[PDB]
Protein backbone atom coordinates (compact mmCIF):
# COMPACT_ATOMS: atom_id res chain seq x y z
CA UNK A 1 0.00 0.00 0.00
CA UNK A 2 1.53 3.53 -1.22
CA UNK A 3 1.21 6.08 1.71
CA UNK A 4 2.33 9.31 2.19
CA UNK A 5 2.49 11.26 5.51
CA UNK A 6 2.74 14.86 5.94
CA UNK A 7 4.14 16.46 9.10
CA UNK A 8 5.31 19.45 10.82
CA UNK A 9 2.55 22.06 9.96
CA UNK A 10 1.67 24.41 12.49
CA UNK A 11 1.54 28.43 13.31
CA UNK A 12 4.83 30.32 12.31
CA UNK A 13 4.96 34.30 13.05
CA UNK A 14 5.48 36.28 9.95
CA UNK A 15 9.46 36.04 9.23
CA UNK A 16 9.62 32.72 11.00
CA UNK A 17 10.74 29.01 9.95
CA UNK A 18 9.62 25.54 10.03
CA UNK A 19 10.05 22.43 8.42
CA UNK A 20 8.06 19.91 6.97
CA UNK A 21 8.53 16.18 6.70
CA UNK A 22 6.99 13.67 4.17
CA UNK A 23 7.30 10.19 5.07
CA UNK A 24 7.00 7.34 2.06
CA UNK A 25 5.86 4.09 2.46
CA UNK A 26 4.86 1.24 0.19
CA UNK A 27 7.31 2.67 -2.19
CA UNK A 28 10.81 3.86 -2.90
CA UNK A 29 11.04 7.13 -3.47
CA UNK A 30 13.98 7.07 -5.57
CA UNK A 31 11.77 5.38 -7.72
CA UNK A 32 9.72 8.54 -8.82
CA UNK A 33 9.50 12.27 -8.32
CA UNK A 34 8.14 14.10 -5.06
CA UNK A 35 6.62 17.16 -5.19
CA UNK A 36 5.34 19.89 -2.28
CA UNK A 37 1.68 21.21 -3.30
CA UNK A 38 -0.31 23.79 -1.34
CA UNK A 39 -3.62 24.89 -1.45
CA UNK A 40 -5.37 27.77 0.20
CA UNK A 41 -8.76 30.24 -0.35
CA UNK A 42 -6.66 32.72 -2.03
CA UNK A 43 -4.50 30.87 -4.66
CA UNK A 44 -6.55 27.59 -4.60
CA UNK A 45 -4.01 24.59 -5.50
CA UNK A 46 -0.15 25.78 -6.16
CA UNK A 47 2.47 23.74 -6.90
CA UNK A 48 5.50 24.35 -4.58
CA UNK A 49 8.47 22.16 -5.51
CA UNK A 50 9.64 19.04 -6.85
CA UNK A 51 12.50 16.60 -6.39
CA UNK A 52 14.14 14.06 -8.43
CA UNK A 53 15.36 11.85 -5.18
CA UNK A 54 17.84 9.32 -7.53
CA UNK A 55 19.86 12.61 -8.99
CA UNK A 56 18.72 15.66 -6.40
CA UNK A 57 17.27 17.14 -8.87
CA UNK A 58 15.05 20.29 -7.74
CA UNK A 59 12.50 22.58 -9.09
CA UNK A 60 10.78 25.59 -7.53
CA UNK A 61 7.95 27.85 -7.68
CA UNK A 62 8.69 31.30 -8.43
CA UNK A 63 6.86 32.64 -5.49
CA UNK A 64 8.67 30.60 -2.83
CA UNK A 65 12.60 30.36 -4.83
CA UNK A 66 15.06 31.12 -2.17
CA UNK A 67 12.71 31.12 0.51
CA UNK A 68 11.62 27.18 0.82
CA UNK A 69 13.92 24.07 0.39
CA UNK A 70 13.11 20.64 -0.56
CA UNK A 71 15.07 18.32 -0.04
CA UNK A 72 15.12 13.95 0.72
CA UNK A 73 16.30 11.17 2.36
CA UNK A 74 16.51 8.01 0.52
CA UNK A 75 17.62 6.16 3.38
CA UNK A 76 14.72 7.00 6.15
CA UNK A 77 12.42 7.43 2.51
CA UNK A 78 11.37 10.81 3.74
CA UNK A 79 11.43 14.12 2.03
CA UNK A 80 11.07 17.93 3.40
CA UNK A 81 10.56 21.57 3.10
CA UNK A 82 12.29 24.35 4.88
CA UNK A 83 10.00 27.12 5.04
CA UNK A 84 12.17 30.51 5.37
CA UNK A 85 11.09 34.11 5.64
CA UNK A 86 7.01 32.71 5.99
CA UNK A 87 4.36 35.42 4.76
CA UNK A 88 0.93 34.86 5.08
CA UNK A 89 0.52 34.41 1.83
CA UNK A 90 1.86 31.06 2.60
CA UNK A 91 -0.74 29.90 4.75
CA UNK A 92 -2.18 26.38 3.40
CA UNK A 93 -2.18 23.01 3.75
CA UNK A 94 0.50 21.19 2.37
CA UNK A 95 0.53 18.37 0.62
CA UNK A 96 3.38 15.84 -0.65
CA UNK A 97 2.70 13.84 -3.79
CA UNK A 98 4.77 11.53 -5.81
CA UNK A 99 4.54 11.34 -10.17
CA UNK A 100 5.60 8.85 -12.55
CA UNK A 101 5.21 6.26 -9.78
CA UNK A 102 4.20 3.45 -11.62
CA UNK A 103 5.07 5.43 -14.90
CA UNK A 104 1.74 7.17 -14.76
CA UNK A 105 2.35 10.83 -15.38
CA UNK A 106 0.06 12.48 -13.13
CA UNK A 107 0.12 13.20 -9.10
CA UNK A 108 -1.36 9.82 -8.30
CA UNK A 109 -0.76 9.79 -4.63
CA UNK A 110 -0.98 12.30 -1.98
CA UNK A 111 -0.55 12.71 1.89
CA UNK A 112 -3.53 13.88 4.14
CA UNK A 113 -1.74 17.80 4.33
CA UNK A 114 -0.83 19.46 6.97
CA UNK A 115 -1.55 22.76 7.70
CA UNK A 116 0.59 26.02 8.19
CA UNK A 117 -0.82 29.25 9.57
CA UNK A 118 1.37 32.29 9.23
CA UNK A 119 -0.07 34.58 11.75
CA UNK A 120 1.71 36.87 14.69
CA UNK A 121 -1.27 35.60 16.86
CA UNK A 122 -1.09 33.46 20.25
CA UNK A 123 -2.42 29.58 20.24
CA UNK A 124 -5.46 29.40 22.29
CA UNK A 125 -7.46 26.39 23.59
CA UNK A 126 -11.08 26.25 22.69
CA UNK A 127 -13.62 26.15 25.95
CA UNK A 128 -16.20 23.32 25.45
CA UNK A 129 -19.85 23.56 26.39
CA UNK A 130 -23.11 21.77 25.91
CA UNK A 131 -25.61 21.57 23.82
CA UNK A 132 -28.08 19.77 25.75
CA UNK A 133 -30.97 17.86 24.56
CA UNK A 134 -34.32 19.56 25.88
CA UNK A 135 -37.92 19.97 25.07
CA UNK A 136 -37.08 21.92 22.50
CA UNK A 137 -34.36 20.19 20.59
CA UNK A 138 -36.79 16.95 19.92
CA UNK A 139 -39.25 16.16 17.03
CA UNK A 140 -40.92 13.10 15.76
CA UNK A 141 -39.32 10.89 18.56
CA UNK A 142 -35.75 11.92 17.60
CA UNK A 143 -33.49 14.52 19.56
CA UNK A 144 -30.46 16.76 19.00
CA UNK A 145 -27.52 17.47 21.38
CA UNK A 146 -24.39 18.53 20.92
CA UNK A 147 -20.78 20.60 21.18
CA UNK A 148 -19.97 24.13 21.19
CA UNK A 149 -16.41 24.84 20.79
CA UNK A 150 -15.51 27.87 21.05
CA UNK A 151 -12.44 30.66 20.70
CA UNK A 152 -10.21 28.54 19.70
CA UNK A 153 -6.76 29.38 17.63
CA UNK A 154 -5.53 28.52 15.37
CA UNK A 155 -6.79 25.42 13.35
CA UNK A 156 -7.27 22.91 13.43
CA UNK A 157 -9.71 21.37 15.96
CA UNK A 158 -11.12 17.38 15.88
CA UNK A 159 -14.59 16.96 16.93
CA UNK A 160 -16.17 13.02 17.30
CA UNK A 161 -18.57 11.15 19.28
CA UNK A 162 -18.58 8.20 21.70
CA UNK A 163 -14.78 7.77 20.82
CA UNK A 164 -15.48 7.35 16.60
CA UNK A 165 -18.37 4.72 17.78
CA UNK A 166 -21.03 6.94 16.76
CA UNK A 167 -21.15 8.68 13.67
CA UNK A 168 -24.53 8.03 12.31
CA UNK A 169 -26.91 11.60 12.20
CA UNK A 170 -23.65 13.50 13.39
CA UNK A 171 -23.05 17.19 11.67
CA UNK A 172 -19.99 18.63 12.89
CA UNK A 173 -20.54 22.50 11.40
CA UNK A 174 -17.76 24.15 9.61
CA UNK A 175 -14.86 26.29 11.69
CA UNK A 176 -16.39 29.48 11.51
CA UNK A 177 -14.19 32.88 12.31
CA UNK A 178 -15.25 34.93 15.26
CA UNK A 179 -14.86 39.53 15.05
CA UNK A 180 -12.21 38.62 18.02
CA UNK A 181 -9.69 35.99 15.66
CA UNK A 182 -10.56 33.12 17.25
CA UNK A 183 -12.54 30.37 15.85
CA UNK A 184 -15.33 28.48 16.98
CA UNK A 185 -17.66 25.38 16.07
CA UNK A 186 -20.40 23.12 16.87
CA UNK A 187 -21.05 19.61 16.35
CA UNK A 188 -24.84 18.05 16.65
CA UNK A 189 -25.94 14.42 16.66
CA UNK A 190 -29.33 13.49 16.73
CA UNK A 191 -30.42 10.06 18.32
CA UNK A 192 -33.27 8.33 19.51
CA UNK A 193 -35.42 10.10 22.19
CA UNK A 194 -35.51 7.21 24.29
CA UNK A 195 -31.58 6.49 24.34
CA UNK A 196 -31.44 9.93 26.78
CA UNK A 197 -30.58 8.81 29.84
CA UNK A 198 -29.74 5.31 29.43
CA UNK A 199 -26.68 5.80 26.44
CA UNK A 200 -24.14 7.82 27.23
CA UNK A 201 -22.90 10.88 24.83
CA UNK A 202 -19.86 11.85 24.80
CA UNK A 203 -18.23 14.69 22.40
CA UNK A 204 -14.30 14.07 21.88
CA UNK A 205 -12.72 17.21 21.22
CA UNK A 206 -8.75 17.87 20.27
CA UNK A 207 -6.99 21.24 19.66
CA UNK A 208 -3.15 19.62 19.39
CA UNK A 209 -2.01 23.49 18.43
CA UNK A 210 -2.93 23.88 22.36
CA UNK A 211 -2.53 20.70 23.74
CA UNK A 212 -5.89 20.37 24.46
CA UNK A 213 -7.92 17.45 24.81
CA UNK A 214 -12.20 17.82 26.26
CA UNK A 215 -14.13 14.61 26.89
CA UNK A 216 -17.47 16.28 27.45
CA UNK A 217 -20.46 14.06 28.33
CA UNK A 218 -23.37 16.06 27.24
CA UNK A 219 -26.69 15.06 29.10
CA UNK A 220 -30.81 16.60 29.32
CA UNK A 221 -30.48 19.62 32.20
CA UNK A 222 -31.54 18.89 36.04
CA UNK A 223 -34.47 21.54 36.08
CA UNK B 1 3.48 30.13 -17.02
CA UNK B 2 0.17 28.04 -18.46
CA UNK B 3 -2.75 28.96 -16.80
CA UNK B 4 -5.97 26.73 -16.91
CA UNK B 5 -9.40 27.54 -17.04
CA UNK B 6 -12.37 25.47 -15.73
CA UNK B 7 -16.04 26.04 -16.15
CA UNK B 8 -18.70 26.18 -14.83
CA UNK B 9 -17.60 26.51 -11.48
CA UNK B 10 -20.58 25.05 -10.08
CA UNK B 11 -22.85 22.75 -11.70
CA UNK B 12 -26.06 20.95 -9.94
CA UNK B 13 -27.65 17.58 -11.65
CA UNK B 14 -29.65 15.14 -10.46
CA UNK B 15 -28.59 11.86 -10.05
CA UNK B 16 -28.52 9.52 -12.98
CA UNK B 17 -27.65 12.63 -15.16
CA UNK B 18 -24.62 13.37 -17.82
CA UNK B 19 -22.03 15.99 -16.59
CA UNK B 20 -19.64 17.66 -18.22
CA UNK B 21 -17.18 19.83 -17.38
CA UNK B 22 -14.36 21.58 -18.87
CA UNK B 23 -10.74 22.62 -19.31
CA UNK B 24 -9.16 25.03 -21.19
CA UNK B 25 -5.17 25.59 -21.48
CA UNK B 26 -3.80 28.75 -22.43
CA UNK B 27 -1.51 27.33 -24.99
CA UNK B 28 -0.45 23.95 -26.14
CA UNK B 29 -0.31 21.23 -23.32
CA UNK B 30 -0.40 18.28 -25.46
CA UNK B 31 -2.39 15.58 -23.83
CA UNK B 32 -0.57 16.46 -20.25
CA UNK B 33 -3.94 17.45 -18.23
CA UNK B 34 -5.03 15.13 -15.32
CA UNK B 35 -8.34 15.43 -13.36
CA UNK B 36 -8.38 15.02 -9.38
CA UNK B 37 -11.41 14.85 -7.52
CA UNK B 38 -11.81 16.67 -3.48
CA UNK B 39 -14.22 14.99 -1.53
CA UNK B 40 -15.53 16.91 2.00
CA UNK B 41 -12.84 16.67 4.26
CA UNK B 42 -10.02 15.08 1.86
CA UNK B 43 -6.56 15.44 -0.15
CA UNK B 44 -7.06 15.75 -4.26
CA UNK B 45 -7.64 12.09 -5.56
CA UNK B 46 -6.72 11.42 -9.51
CA UNK B 47 -9.46 10.33 -11.92
CA UNK B 48 -8.06 10.55 -15.31
CA UNK B 49 -4.37 11.02 -16.43
CA UNK B 50 -3.12 12.12 -19.57
CA UNK B 51 -6.68 13.29 -20.74
CA UNK B 52 -8.12 10.77 -21.13
CA UNK B 53 -6.81 7.40 -19.02
CA UNK B 54 -8.91 6.40 -15.93
CA UNK B 55 -6.77 5.99 -13.25
CA UNK B 56 -6.84 2.20 -11.30
CA UNK B 57 -10.15 1.97 -9.45
CA UNK B 58 -12.21 4.78 -10.32
CA UNK B 59 -15.64 3.75 -11.29
CA UNK B 60 -15.97 3.46 -15.61
CA UNK B 61 -18.59 6.53 -15.29
CA UNK B 62 -15.75 8.69 -15.54
CA UNK B 63 -13.96 9.49 -18.82
CA UNK B 64 -11.85 12.26 -20.20
CA UNK B 65 -11.40 14.14 -23.52
CA UNK B 66 -8.98 16.19 -25.48
CA UNK B 67 -10.12 18.53 -28.33
CA UNK B 68 -7.05 20.63 -29.32
CA UNK B 69 -6.33 22.74 -25.85
CA UNK B 70 -9.96 22.06 -24.55
CA UNK B 71 -10.09 19.22 -22.47
CA UNK B 72 -13.07 17.80 -21.06
CA UNK B 73 -14.36 15.84 -17.71
CA UNK B 74 -17.81 13.57 -18.58
CA UNK B 75 -19.30 11.80 -15.17
CA UNK B 76 -21.75 9.57 -17.11
CA UNK B 77 -24.30 8.72 -14.37
CA UNK B 78 -24.24 10.81 -11.45
CA UNK B 79 -23.80 9.37 -8.01
CA UNK B 80 -24.40 10.99 -4.73
CA UNK B 81 -20.66 10.47 -3.84
CA UNK B 82 -19.66 12.12 -7.23
CA UNK B 83 -20.94 15.31 -4.89
CA UNK B 84 -17.32 16.80 -4.94
CA UNK B 85 -15.21 19.52 -6.59
CA UNK B 86 -13.19 18.89 -9.80
CA UNK B 87 -9.58 20.23 -10.49
CA UNK B 88 -7.47 19.73 -13.83
CA UNK B 89 -3.90 20.47 -13.69
CA UNK B 90 -1.39 20.47 -16.85
CA UNK B 91 2.75 19.00 -16.11
CA UNK B 92 3.68 19.91 -19.94
CA UNK B 93 5.76 22.68 -18.80
CA UNK B 94 7.07 23.92 -14.89
CA UNK B 95 5.23 25.26 -12.73
CA UNK B 96 2.83 22.27 -13.70
CA UNK B 97 -0.75 24.34 -12.91
CA UNK B 98 -4.48 23.45 -11.66
CA UNK B 99 -7.73 25.02 -13.03
CA UNK B 100 -9.84 26.79 -10.20
CA UNK B 101 -12.09 23.99 -9.79
CA UNK B 102 -15.81 23.15 -10.72
CA UNK B 103 -18.29 22.08 -7.53
CA UNK B 104 -20.87 19.61 -8.74
CA UNK B 105 -23.99 19.70 -6.29
CA UNK B 106 -26.74 16.84 -6.41
CA UNK B 107 -30.31 17.86 -7.34
CA UNK B 108 -32.89 16.32 -4.96
CA UNK B 109 -36.38 16.96 -3.70
CA UNK B 110 -37.09 19.65 -1.25
CA UNK B 111 -36.94 18.97 2.09
CA UNK B 112 -37.87 21.34 5.03
CA UNK B 113 -35.38 21.55 7.82
CA UNK B 114 -36.11 20.15 11.49
CA UNK B 115 -35.62 23.45 13.60
CA UNK B 116 -33.90 23.44 17.13
CA UNK B 117 -32.60 25.51 19.60
CA UNK B 118 -30.36 25.58 22.16
CA UNK B 119 -30.12 28.21 25.37
CA UNK B 120 -26.72 28.98 26.71
CA UNK B 121 -25.02 26.40 28.58
CA UNK B 122 -25.01 26.96 32.83
CA UNK B 123 -21.42 25.92 32.19
CA UNK B 124 -20.69 28.96 29.82
CA UNK B 125 -22.82 31.44 32.05
CA UNK B 126 -20.17 31.04 34.53
CA UNK B 127 -17.88 33.11 32.67
CA UNK B 128 -19.73 36.20 30.92
CA UNK B 129 -20.43 35.43 27.60
CA UNK B 130 -24.11 33.62 25.80
CA UNK B 131 -24.18 31.90 23.04
CA UNK B 132 -27.88 30.73 21.73
CA UNK B 133 -27.62 28.14 18.93
CA UNK B 134 -30.25 27.77 16.24
CA UNK B 135 -30.22 24.65 14.44
CA UNK B 136 -31.54 23.74 10.99
CA UNK B 137 -31.07 19.81 10.11
CA UNK B 138 -31.16 17.95 7.13
CA UNK B 139 -32.50 20.16 4.17
CA UNK B 140 -32.68 21.01 0.74
CA UNK B 141 -32.34 23.37 -1.03
CA UNK B 142 -29.44 24.99 0.80
CA UNK B 143 -31.35 28.61 0.63
CA UNK B 144 -32.31 29.91 4.08
CA UNK B 145 -33.21 32.58 5.92
CA UNK B 146 -32.65 32.60 9.55
CA UNK B 147 -33.16 35.39 12.11
CA UNK B 148 -33.01 36.29 15.61
CA UNK B 149 -35.22 38.25 17.78
CA UNK B 150 -34.47 38.99 21.70
CA UNK B 151 -37.78 40.14 23.40
CA UNK B 152 -39.00 40.46 19.73
CA UNK B 153 -36.48 42.83 18.56
CA UNK B 154 -35.04 41.92 15.53
CA UNK B 155 -30.84 41.33 16.17
CA UNK B 156 -28.56 42.33 13.61
CA UNK B 157 -24.91 42.11 13.08
CA UNK B 158 -24.22 39.62 16.28
CA UNK B 159 -25.31 36.02 14.88
CA UNK B 160 -23.14 33.74 12.46
CA UNK B 161 -24.08 30.71 10.08
CA UNK B 162 -22.53 27.54 9.43
CA UNK B 163 -23.71 25.03 6.81
CA UNK B 164 -22.44 21.80 6.16
CA UNK B 165 -21.74 20.46 2.75
CA UNK B 166 -23.90 17.97 1.14
CA UNK B 167 -24.38 14.58 3.79
CA UNK B 168 -23.66 11.99 1.84
CA UNK B 169 -26.49 9.43 2.26
CA UNK B 170 -29.11 12.27 1.65
CA UNK B 171 -27.85 14.74 -0.10
CA UNK B 172 -29.16 17.17 2.41
CA UNK B 173 -27.63 20.01 3.84
CA UNK B 174 -27.39 20.95 7.88
CA UNK B 175 -26.91 25.25 9.32
CA UNK B 176 -26.61 26.29 12.67
CA UNK B 177 -26.90 29.97 13.48
CA UNK B 178 -25.42 31.38 16.56
CA UNK B 179 -26.27 34.45 18.76
CA UNK B 180 -23.62 35.87 20.68
CA UNK B 181 -24.02 37.75 23.65
CA UNK B 182 -22.59 38.80 26.74
CA UNK B 183 -23.83 37.19 30.11
CA UNK B 184 -25.06 40.47 31.30
CA UNK B 185 -27.09 41.34 27.84
CA UNK B 186 -28.15 37.71 28.21
CA UNK B 187 -29.69 37.73 31.90
CA UNK B 188 -31.44 41.11 31.11
CA UNK B 189 -33.79 39.71 28.24
CA UNK B 190 -36.86 36.74 28.31
CA UNK B 191 -37.77 35.93 24.57
CA UNK B 192 -35.27 34.16 22.72
CA UNK B 193 -36.45 32.93 19.07
CA UNK B 194 -34.96 31.94 16.17
CA UNK B 195 -37.42 32.71 12.85
CA UNK B 196 -36.55 29.95 9.63
CA UNK B 197 -37.79 30.64 6.14
CA UNK B 198 -37.14 28.02 3.40
CA UNK B 199 -39.21 26.91 0.79
CA UNK B 200 -40.13 23.65 1.98
CA UNK B 201 -42.30 24.85 4.85
CA UNK B 202 -45.48 26.30 4.28
CA UNK B 203 -44.61 29.43 6.22
CA UNK B 204 -41.90 30.58 8.23
CA UNK B 205 -41.21 28.35 11.70
CA UNK B 206 -40.31 30.25 14.79
CA UNK B 207 -38.49 28.07 17.38
CA UNK B 208 -38.26 29.93 21.38
CA UNK B 209 -37.46 29.45 24.73
CA UNK B 210 -38.17 31.69 27.46
CA UNK B 211 -34.93 32.34 29.88
CA UNK B 212 -34.74 30.36 32.55
CA UNK B 213 -37.60 27.82 31.58
CA UNK B 214 -37.05 24.11 31.80
CA UNK C 1 29.13 16.74 4.27
CA UNK C 2 31.75 18.90 2.54
CA UNK C 3 31.12 22.11 0.87
CA UNK C 4 33.04 23.95 -1.84
CA UNK C 5 34.62 27.72 -1.21
CA UNK C 6 31.27 29.53 -2.59
CA UNK C 7 29.18 27.03 -0.48
CA UNK C 8 31.08 27.91 2.50
CA UNK C 9 31.21 31.83 1.64
CA UNK C 10 27.19 31.89 1.73
CA UNK C 11 27.31 30.44 5.00
CA UNK C 12 29.66 32.90 6.82
CA UNK C 13 27.28 35.17 5.35
CA UNK C 14 24.41 34.13 6.67
CA UNK C 15 26.30 33.46 10.10
CA UNK C 16 27.16 36.82 10.64
CA UNK C 17 24.17 38.97 9.73
CA UNK C 18 23.43 40.84 12.66
CA UNK C 19 19.52 41.56 12.44
CA UNK C 20 18.64 37.68 11.94
CA UNK C 21 17.32 35.86 15.03
CA UNK C 22 18.97 32.59 15.71
CA UNK C 23 15.32 30.40 14.25
CA UNK C 24 15.87 32.14 10.79
CA UNK C 25 19.88 31.91 10.73
CA UNK C 26 19.45 28.26 11.57
CA UNK C 27 16.43 28.05 9.07
CA UNK C 28 18.59 29.73 5.84
CA UNK C 29 21.30 27.67 7.17
CA UNK C 30 19.53 24.29 6.77
CA UNK C 31 18.01 25.39 3.69
CA UNK C 32 22.01 26.10 2.12
CA UNK C 33 22.41 22.23 3.54
CA UNK C 34 19.27 21.15 1.85
CA UNK C 35 20.03 22.54 -2.10
CA UNK C 36 23.24 23.41 -2.69
CA UNK C 37 21.45 24.85 -6.22
CA UNK C 38 20.02 27.37 -4.55
CA UNK C 39 22.32 29.15 -2.67
CA UNK C 40 22.17 32.00 -4.55
CA UNK C 41 18.68 32.37 -3.74
CA UNK C 42 18.97 31.64 -0.43
CA UNK C 43 21.42 34.01 0.37
CA UNK C 44 19.49 36.65 -1.80
CA UNK C 45 16.17 36.04 0.62
CA UNK C 46 18.24 35.81 3.76
CA UNK C 47 19.81 39.57 2.79
CA UNK C 48 16.45 40.66 2.15
CA UNK C 49 14.89 39.55 5.41
CA UNK C 50 18.20 40.70 7.59
CA UNK C 51 17.69 44.25 5.71
CA UNK C 52 13.81 44.12 6.51
CA UNK C 53 14.63 43.77 10.28
CA UNK C 54 17.52 46.44 10.53
CA UNK D 1 -16.37 43.98 -11.41
CA UNK D 2 -16.96 40.11 -10.84
CA UNK D 3 -20.66 38.63 -12.01
CA UNK D 4 -21.90 35.55 -11.72
CA UNK D 5 -23.94 34.56 -15.01
CA UNK D 6 -26.85 31.54 -13.88
CA UNK D 7 -27.73 29.24 -16.23
CA UNK D 8 -30.40 26.51 -16.42
CA UNK D 9 -29.37 23.67 -19.00
CA UNK D 10 -32.84 22.10 -20.20
CA UNK D 11 -32.09 18.91 -22.10
CA UNK D 12 -34.62 17.07 -24.22
CA UNK D 13 -35.87 14.69 -22.40
CA UNK D 14 -37.09 17.50 -19.85
CA UNK D 15 -34.01 16.93 -17.79
CA UNK D 16 -32.79 20.21 -16.19
CA UNK D 17 -29.20 20.83 -14.58
CA UNK D 18 -27.63 24.26 -13.48
CA UNK D 19 -24.74 26.13 -13.71
CA UNK D 20 -22.63 28.70 -12.82
CA UNK D 21 -20.08 31.31 -14.83
CA UNK D 22 -18.14 33.83 -12.87
CA UNK D 23 -15.47 36.68 -14.25
CA UNK D 24 -16.43 40.28 -15.60
CA UNK D 25 -19.71 39.85 -17.51
CA UNK D 26 -17.37 39.65 -21.06
CA UNK D 27 -15.66 36.90 -19.50
CA UNK D 28 -19.11 34.74 -18.20
CA UNK D 29 -20.77 35.44 -20.90
CA UNK D 30 -17.96 33.81 -23.43
CA UNK D 31 -17.95 31.22 -20.89
CA UNK D 32 -21.41 30.25 -21.40
CA UNK D 33 -22.17 30.40 -24.86
CA UNK D 34 -18.80 28.27 -25.01
CA UNK D 35 -20.28 25.85 -22.65
CA UNK D 36 -23.39 25.61 -24.65
CA UNK D 37 -21.75 24.90 -27.40
CA UNK D 38 -20.13 22.28 -26.40
CA UNK D 39 -22.98 20.40 -24.52
CA UNK D 40 -24.65 21.11 -27.87
CA UNK D 41 -22.51 18.64 -29.69
CA UNK D 42 -24.11 15.61 -28.03
CA UNK D 43 -27.23 17.29 -27.01
CA UNK D 44 -28.63 18.56 -30.05
CA UNK D 45 -28.67 22.18 -31.41
CA UNK D 46 -28.79 24.64 -28.24
CA UNK D 47 -31.30 27.88 -27.74
CA UNK D 48 -30.04 30.60 -25.36
CA UNK D 49 -32.93 32.77 -24.25
CA UNK D 50 -31.43 35.54 -21.64
CA UNK D 51 -33.26 37.55 -19.02
CA UNK D 52 -32.10 39.91 -15.90
CA UNK D 53 -29.89 42.16 -18.93
CA UNK D 54 -27.92 38.60 -20.05
CA UNK D 55 -26.87 37.59 -16.13
CA UNK D 56 -29.70 35.08 -16.18
CA UNK D 57 -29.85 32.38 -19.24
CA UNK D 58 -32.49 29.49 -20.18
CA UNK D 59 -30.29 27.10 -22.71
CA UNK D 60 -32.43 24.45 -24.47
CA UNK D 61 -30.79 21.55 -26.32
CA UNK D 62 -32.62 20.31 -29.39
CA UNK D 63 -31.82 16.36 -28.52
CA UNK E 1 -15.39 29.95 -5.59
CA UNK E 2 -12.99 29.86 -2.69
CA UNK E 3 -11.62 27.35 -0.73
CA UNK E 4 -12.18 26.81 2.66
CA UNK E 5 -9.88 25.01 4.98
CA UNK E 6 -12.10 23.67 7.40
CA UNK E 7 -14.48 21.54 4.90
CA UNK E 8 -11.68 21.36 2.17
CA UNK E 9 -14.44 22.30 -0.05
CA UNK E 10 -14.62 25.24 -2.67
CA UNK E 11 -17.23 27.62 -1.36
CA UNK E 12 -19.73 29.65 -3.87
CA UNK E 13 -21.22 32.82 -3.28
O1 LIG F 1 -9.27 19.61 9.57
C1 LIG F 1 -10.07 19.78 10.69
C2 LIG F 1 -11.09 20.85 10.47
O2 LIG F 1 -12.20 20.30 9.88
C3 LIG F 1 -11.47 21.42 11.80
O3 LIG F 1 -10.39 22.10 12.31
C4 LIG F 1 -12.59 22.38 11.68
O4 LIG F 1 -12.25 23.34 10.75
Amino acid sequence: EVQLVESGGGLVQPGGSLRLSCAASGFNIKDTYIHWVRQSPGKGLEWVARIYPTNGYTRYADSVKGRFTISADTSKNTAYLQMNSLRAEDTAIYYCSRWGGDGFYAMDYWGQGTLVTVSSASTKGPSVFPLAPSSKSTSGGTAALGCLVKDYFPEPVTVSWNSGALTSGVHTFPAVLQSSGLYSLSSVVTVPSSSLGTQTYICNVNHKPSNTKVDKKVEPKSC
Amino acid sequence: DIQMTQSPILLSASVGDRVTITCRASQDVNTAVAWYQQRTNGSPRLLIYSASFLYSGVPSRFSGSRSGTDFTLTISSLQPEDEADYYCQQHYTTPPTFGAGTKVEIKRTVAAPSVFIFPPSDEQLKSGTASVVCLLNNFYPREAKVQWKVDNALQSGNSQESVTEQDSKDSTYSLSSTLTLSKADYEKHKVYACEVTHQGLSSPVTKSFNRGEC
Amino acid sequence: GSYNKDQQSAFYEILNMPNLNEAQRNGFIQSLKDDPSQSTNVLGEAKKLNESQA
Amino acid sequence: SEVTIKVNLIFADGKIQTAEFKGTFEEATAEAYRYAALLAKVNGEYTADLEDGGNHMNIKFAG
Amino acid sequence: CQFDFSTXRLRCG
